[PDB]
């Protein structure tokens, strides 16, 4: 008796329990050569309009490529989470995750380990890997020049892994000064980012100041200086007044020329009440037309159009001025301050540079690339850099990367496995071998050995060492305060968090249920 | 006093002897009613 | 057929028709299949499930009653175990699981009886009678916890809250949630500890972070951010205040126009320029008389035009902007103020009060979220959960709803159980008692009633690795010899059977309905003989 | 560029391979269950014909499953290749060739090893596990007495696995004996095995003498007292004339009658010649026509027709005498002599019944079952058992089994492992590992905790006992030599040989080239 | 010698094969393009 409808698959048995498991192994594999600066970028094949992407991040490889493995899925979301919430590690979660499920599945068949054993297992086990970084943890927060330091060497071991790692001495003052100018803001929506296609990849700079694509509309000069600019978001350009239900009544269009006329006449009499502010230069995000902008000329006020509200934000922040509307009241308004203002080019389409403003709080980050490849590699490489470093600001615990992270962890779960006794003995030492696979990895992109490397940093810390990590360009085992190698606490304890829940979910799963497609 | 000792895997076995059993079952009702002087002949 | 085509119904050849032990044979195999399913489930050792919808959507969960409702069938028999487990979920919230095992139980000892030549009828009789006696017998051996005073009445509520917590996934926060399941009952109730409102606690997701962060919230989670946001996100009271002076509007800020269709008709420019005076005149009004009433954050539900953007700006008031209807009443709630429809009718004694309005960045980008906290005990708690996977920020949402379900329950005067199977084994004996002095044909209805309810403490020793048959034997024997009822099967391995010790609590109206359920939904599969199905 | 063609599938390198591991554990796991006296047997339905089968050896399981994998039907070979040499084991040759590349796997992919490093492990590790099966040994055949009781031990070994297992301890006797009576001489076609239908398994008894299932003539009667025994290579047939090549001339019919006629006395004459012997009973290879079966009768001379080939040498041994072709010479081929040739009748097939012969040099078996099912298995559970026991006879090493000899094995390997210097050490202790596997899953099957009885066992045999072993019945470490465990050493042999060349060469593949089928 | 990574994976080093030729096809074309003395390509 089959209660199923028709073209419904299902397994019940050890078929299940076996494409639960191997389907995230095809995934792990996927994204293990990614990790680490000696990794190599993947290619996206798309279905339609046939357009590459190149991209080393591990949650846009996963969410691109389509998985129909409900297996899969789950290494998907993690992925997804990790990107929106730290904004850096979504290759080493996913990862970390299908290695649990590795240990995981010699436990069940060969070791013949419950399924809630070995989940009981992570539970203990990541009670104290948690605990294992808190007191390995650093907070340079009470020094301002410690600090700054800190976030230099930070944005060096995200921008490693990325095609950036050459100009990441380069790079790394940008992006650390990006934050800096935030003063604490963890908002990434402030800083603007403008592709340049051609030139060298060193050739990427930040400029103080506010870089708007959009040019003045006509006649208004390409350079002044001593302008200070207004932003007014609505309306004044052929104003409609609000309600629909109105209209005019005509008897002979002697009246109606005077109607039209009065239109015009509320044009003049709104832009009038601009010029009482003393400012050189207006701007508005909604399309200026011809009338309202030849009135800018005999006042001297230069006039820019089609801005995007998401750019008014920024353009806020870097002027240090007020949104203005409703002008009738000068006193209650603020405006914005600049001192020269400049229409650069880069490249074809010519630039709105802006120089000396009052408000740091937001700046514009200009890249140079070969290939549009390059570029869209380089925004989410910096994105990925700048999203650590904003949370820095936050929560200023790091904690030294590059191997060591992750082999301290190991040291405290070996401790706790022996008091358990049990058969979680098993499950908890294999979340210790699990935690091997992150440095062994790093050292399998390089062409080094597997074992003998990984013994050696494994034996160093037993010694009373801390503070000894993996070095890929010697091959060899080298001071991590040293080199300058660290990472964000949070990034640390979201890898750790978001896998042991992962790998919660698909041992929990003994039956598969696939309903027919729509 | 678990999450000691063993756990079953492959189940699939026990669901093949319930297969077997059920199926077997099934034939032996319908020569189930042919039994006794009171049973009935079955014409194929 | 003499010749001629004979067709009685309407699409003869596609319908088919089931009868004799064929069609009994087909209802019974049926129920064995759903029921296998979920005993894998049933017990904190179970395991979940996943679940594909066509549109592509996954989701993971143990519940009989979420399995079933997204699972495409075929037979109608196994249908009817989806709405059986949907019956336990939308009343009670707490056993779904339960009310499945248990009536493919009933079915498989009564297919044993209809193969011994027993009318079906006569099997479903034995088996209502054999319910009220089980019930009236475990309502005997439960006492009343009402006498406690408030403060132990507490430890009740997190005794039943661990129970229900278990066998889900993130079973290892279950310490955390029991004490935040818990204090939402305690905030929202009433003073004579009876009839609490559920609608008042209301359940919001949120995907990121992790299980650590959950933490109750007193007060109302928006997904709309301030209006023009130049201004402070985390809005603080007045050095002296009586509170935040909160302001909801359902009206949009615009002049004044009719609902009807109107014609404005302007014949002059001095009729024109007039409604230029007019139409600032509106916009100045409409924020004076916010400022007058001391009111501080407004909101609308419709939004309003980027002119009042800098007015509103000004006088320091946020503002947010296309909230929905039914968050409006949320709103009210919490705050305890009263909606204002408009301008005319505002007031400062229509203003809600809370501790404190605020916003969180939550991840990386993702959306702007509003918070709002209270001051002290109100009748608005919003749970907040948050997971590093989408799903298991959804399953933690019906996690935690049906560990609300099991504590609204217990409100319930003069009911409580304790559970681990224990509650089973105590009806079965005292149904097999009365087989031996009744006999007559009913003597194997109780039997296979008796044999029905042992069922659940058998399956959890499946999913524990245990004997089923050495775990039974003892808890029989227990039973026969000392009259205590609180033995029963410990799938956690911790010792010490008594469940008094483990303080593992269930609800008497959770435990009361699956016999109902399971008996009740029986009793109609028995009595089907003909199965007409047409094609799809 | 597609130099290969259309449909033509081919993978290399990580493709290649990964797909011949998952090939073997595909093969290792249908007949993984399969292993040890508590294995549950495999039913085979066929696509055509609707046969089943129900066997428990893993030789006839994949011969009859068809396996497109090409490294799917390596295993396939060697568990034919076992069966035609030894006949037994072959489910262990099969499950040990997989335990190789399972751990193989992880040998490159975790510790990253070469392929062709990984097979000079196991070049030393085989040497040594040799040297240390051979030594524990035990000589055999020098007394009469405990080289019988060796046999008996043997047989209770191999059907422990078979459907035989609950009435092996009175069919260890009913191997045993029949090959004793071989006289030396190893050869199954001297072994006859008859089914029938109904009774239990164990009413399966010895036949005293030689059975063979044949029909008395016509007007001949059934019990002769002390007949004599001849078998014809000769036929009773229509000859021609002699040179067949030729037809009869005939001019006139007066001499046609009288020439039909010469052609009864020339078979009339052939019988005369056969009188001269004295025998009572006559057997003949093909069927008899009816003109000579009458001179018997009046001569009393029994009549056997239509004898198989290979009924001619079983009964003609049983009876000492030899096959007589042209009767000329009385005194050559001497015959023997037959007690009781009275044919009894089991079932409602009568089968003729023989006693008191001068040599058992052949033998029959009698088999009653329920189903053929049951029979298909009772012909092959004694055919595997004879088989060994028909080796023994000629190799006289034996060893003790049951888990243990592959833990002495590993013993030596583990030993020698530590004075290798090198990668390839890691791949040395990988196939003492493997070793543990069997005795793994002899645990797993019977429903006992495998962690627990392997530790006990691994640990016991290091402190210098060799005699301990796994007890599948009290679930506990138990002697060897007390169970009466014994095999022979050219079985285990054979297992260790074949599963450790099968498993190189599936190492050897780094391509596979999969031509277009026909 | 047996001592050496075998690294299990010979795809990168082949995938990188078939995209130089593929490259290298499409920059042969406009070859005969180069210089005073190129042609000039109909598309």
């Amino acid at each position: 008796v089959q209660i199923f409808g028709d073209q419904v698959t299902e397994e019940r048995a050890e078929n299940a329990r076996l494409s639960a498991f191997v389907g995230a192994i095809a995934v792990g594999d996927l994204v293990k050569s990614t990790l680490g600066p000696k990794g190599m970028d993947k290619l996206l094949q798309s279905a339609s309009s046939n357009t590459c992407m190149v991209t080393n991040d591990g949650a846009t490889i996963l969410k691109s490529i389509p998985l129909d493995n409900p297996a899969a899925k789950v290494l998907v979301n993690i992925s997804k989470v990790q990107d929106d919430e730290v904004g850096d590690g979504t290759t080493s979660v996913t990862v970390l995750s299908a290695e649990l499920l590795r240990e995981a599945e010699k436990l069940i068949d060969q070791s013949k380990i419950h399924p809630q054993t070995i989940i009981e297992g992570y539970r203990l086990a990541s009670a104290a890997a948690l605990d294992a970084l808190t007191k390995a943890a650093v907070d340079n927060s009470h020094d301002k020049t410690m600090f700054r330091e800190d976030l230099i060497h930070i944005a060096k071991t995200t921008l490693s892994s990325k095609i950036l790692s050459q100009d990441k001495d380069h790079f790394a003052e940008l992006a650390t000064n990006a934050i800096l100018r935030l003063k604490g803001s963890t908002n990434l929506e402030h800083i603007q980012i403008i592709k340049i296609l051609g030139g060298k990849l060193s050739d990427s700079f930040l400029d103080e100041g506010f870089i708007l694509a959009k040019k003045f509309g006509n006649n208004q000069p390409k350079r002044i200086e001593n302008a200070k600019i207004l932003i007014a978001n609505t309306t004044l350009d052929t104003d409609k007044v609000k309600i629909f239900g109105t209209k005019f009544k005509v008897d002979s269009t002697a009246k109606l020329a005077q109607l039209e006329k009065a239109e015009r006449e509320k044009m003049k009499n709104k832009i009038a009440k601009i010029s009482k502010f003393g400012i050189n230069t207006f701007i508005n995000r909604q399309l200026i037309y011809d009338y309202p902008e030849q009135l800018f000329t005999d006042l001297g006020i230069n006039s820019i159009e089609h801005a995007d509200f998401e750019g008014v934000e920024r353009l806020a922040l870097v002027t240090g001025g007020e949104v203005v509307s409703t002008f009738d009241e000068p006193s209650k308004c603020k405006l914005g301050e600049c001192d020269v203002i400049e229409e650069i080019m880069l490249g074809e389409q010519p630039f709105l540079k802006f120089s000396g403003c009052k408000a740091g709080e937001a700046c514009t980050i200009v890249l140079r690339g070969a290939t549009d490849q390059t570029l869209d590699e380089a925004e989410r490489s910096l994105h990925d850099a700048l999203s650590v470093l904003s949370q820095t600001t936050k929560e200023t615990r790091t904690v030294l990367g590059g191997g060591c992270a992750e082999m301290v962890m190991s040291k405290a779960v070996d401790t706790e496995a022996q008091n358990i006794d049990g058969k979680k003995s098993l499950a908890v030492e294999a979340f210790a071998r699990a935690l091997r696979q992150l440095p062994t990895i790093l050292a399998d992109n390089a062409g080094f050995d597997s074992s003998e490397l990984v013994s050696k940093l494994r034996s160093s810390i037993y010694n009373g060492i801390s503070t000894s990590g993996l070095d890929l360009n010697n091959g060899t085992i080298a001071d991590m305060r040293q080199l300058g190698i660290v990472e964000s606490y949070k990034l640390k304890r979201a890898v750790v968090s978001s896998a042991s829940e992962a790998a919660e979910v698909l041992l929990r799963v003994d039956n598969i249920i696939r309903a027919r497609p729509r | 006093v678990p999450s000691n000792a063993t756990f079953k895997n492959k189940e699939k076995p026990q669901e093949v002897r319930k297969a077997n059993i059920i199926a077997a079952r099934s034939v032996a009702d319908a020569i189930r009613t042919s039994l006794g002087p009171k049973g009935m002949d079955k014409m194929i | 057929e003499m010749g001629r085509p004979f067709i009685i119904v309407k699409d003869q050849g596609n319908k088919k028709r089931q009868h004799g032990l064929e069609a009994k044979k087909s209802h019974i195999l049926a129920a064995r299949s759903v029921a296998s399913i979920i005993k894998t489930s049933l017990g904190p050792r179970g395991l979940d499930k996943i679940l594909i919808s066509p549109d592509g959507e996954i989701t993971i969960t143990n519940d009989g009653a979420t399995i079933l409702s997204q699972m495409e069938l075929d037979n109608e028999i196994a249908k009817l175990l989806v709405q059986l487990s949907k019956s336990q979920d939308d009343e009670i919230g707490d056993g779904t699981t339960g009310v499945v095992v248990l009536a493919s139980a009933l079915l498989d000892q009564a297919l044993e009886l209809i193969q011994k030549g027993i009318h079906p009828i006569k099997i479903a009789n034995g088996f209502d009678e054999a319910a009220k006696l089980a019930i009236s017998k475990l309502e005997e051996t439960c006492d009343d916890i009402s006498a406690s005073n408030d403060e132990l009445f507490r430890d009740f509520l997190l005794r039943a809250a661990k129970t229900s917590l278990g066998s889900k996934i993130v079973s290892k926060d279950h310490d955390r949630f029991a004490e935040m399941a818990v204090e939402a009952v305690i905030n929202v109730m009433d003073k004579d500890r009876k009839d609490v409102d559920f609608d008042l606690i209301k359940m919001q997701g949120r995907v990121g972070g992790s299980i650590s962060d959950s933490k109750l919230i007193n007060g109302v989670i928006l997904d709309k951010d301030f209006s023009h946001p130049q201004m402070p996100k985390c809005v603080l009271p007045k050095e002296g205040s009586d509170g935040v002076k909160l302001a909801i509007l359902t009206c949009p800020f615009e002049p004044p126009k009719p609902k009807t269709k109107h014609k404005l008709d302007i014949s002059s420019v001095e009729e024109y320029q007039k409604l230029q005076t007019y139409e600032q005149d509106k916009f100045k009004e409409m924020i004076d008389d916010v400022k007058k009433a001391g009111a501080d954050v407004v909101i609308c539900q419709w939004g309003f035009d980027d002119e009042a953007n800098h007015l509103l700006l000004q006088n320091d008031l946020p503002a947010v902007r296309w909230v929905g209807g039914q968050e409006l009443e949320h709103i009210a709630i919490s705050t305890n103020g009263r909606i204002v429809p408009r301008f005319q009718d505002l007031s400062k004694d229509k203003l809600g009060t809370c501790s404190r309005i605020y916003e969180q960045e939550f991840g990386t980008t993702k959306d702007r979220m509003l918070i709002i906290e209270q001051s002290k005990e109100t009748k608005t708690v919003t749970c907040f959960v948050r997971g590093s996977n989408k799903m298991i920020v959804d399953e933690a949402e019906r996690a935690l709803h049906d560990s609300l379900c099991v504590v609204r329950n217990l409100v319930k005067d003069s009911r409580v159980v304790y559970g681990g199977g224990a509650a089973e084994v105590t009806m079965s004996l005292a149904v097999s008692e009365e087989a031996d002095k009744q006999r007559g044909i009913d003597q194997y209805a109780f039997r296979g009633f008796a044999q029905a309810l042992d069922t659940i403490p058998m399956t959890l020793a499946e999913n524990s690795g245990l004997d089923p048959i050495g775990t039974l034997s003892t808890l029989k024997s227990k039973q026969l010899k000392e009259k205590i009822s609180n033995i029963g099967v410990d799938c956690l391995g911790y010792g010490s059977n008594d469940m008094k010790e483990l303080f593992v609590v269930d609800p008497f109206i959770g435990k009361k309905q699956q016999i109902l359920l399971a008996t009740q939904l029986c009793r109609m599969i028995l009595k089907i003989d003909n199965v007409i199905i047409s094609g799809k």
